[PDB]
C-alpha cells in the first residue's frame, strides 16, 4: 500500500540532489514531473522553506505530521498531493544536506503511512492516479 | 511553539499548491 509511489518519487529527488538511497510508471513519471515543475516554478519559496526548516531526530516526526495537517486542513486535491510529495523530498534532501540521513527512512514511512489513512480515500473517490495521469499528462 | 513555525510552512506550502 503506496510504499512503491513514496519510495520511486524520494530516490528520484535524492538522486537529483547528487544522492543515492534505494501503480504503472506512467503515473509515476507524471508525479516526477508535476513535482519538478512545482519545484521550479516556486524555486525561491522552497529554496527559503528548506533553510528555515528545523530537523532533528527528536523534532522531525512532529514537524513533517504539522506541516502536512495544515496543508490537506481545508480538503485534498491533485496541486496539494504534489506539494505533499514535494515537501516530503525537501525534508528527504534536507536531512541528508544535514549529516541527518538516518531520517530518509522514516520520512518515506511517514509519507506512505499518510498516502494509505489519509489520501487514499479522496485519490479513490475522485478517479484514482489516472485522473491524475489525464490531469498533468 | 515549534508547531507554530511548521504550521505556518505548511500554510506557505498549502497557498504555493493552490496558486
Amino acid at each position: 500500500d503506496n510504499r512503491e509511489i513514496v519510495m520511486k518519487y524520494i530516490s528520484y529527488k535524492l538522486s537529483q540532489r547528487g544522492y543515492e538511497w534505494d501503480e504503472s510508471e506512467v503515473v509515476h513519471q507524471t508525479l516526477r514531473q508535476a513535482g519538478d515543475d512545482f519545484s521550479l516554478r516556486y524555486r525561491r519559496d522552497f529554496a527559503e522553506m528548506s533553510s528555515q526548516l528545523h530537523l532533528t531526530p527528536g523534532t522531525a516526526y512532529a514537524s513533517f505530521a504539522t506541516v502536512v495537517e495544515e496543508l490537506f486542513r481545508d480538503g485534498v486535491n491533485w496541486g496539494r498531493i504534489v506539494a505533499f510529495f514535494e515537501f516530503g523530498g525537501v525534508m528527504c534532501v534536507e536531512s541528508v544536506n544535514r549529516e541527518m540521513s538516518v531520517l530518509v527512512d522514516n520520512i518515506a514511512a511517514w509519507m506512505a503511512t499518510y498516502l494509505n489513512d489519509h489520501l487514499h480515500t479522496w485519490i479513490q473517490d475522485n478517479g484514482g492516479w489516472d485522473a491524475f495521469v489525464e490531469l498533468y499528462g | 511553539e515549534e508547531e507554530q513555525w511548521a504550521r505556518e510552512i505548511g500554510a506557505q506550502l498549502r497557498r504555493m499548491a493552490d496558486d
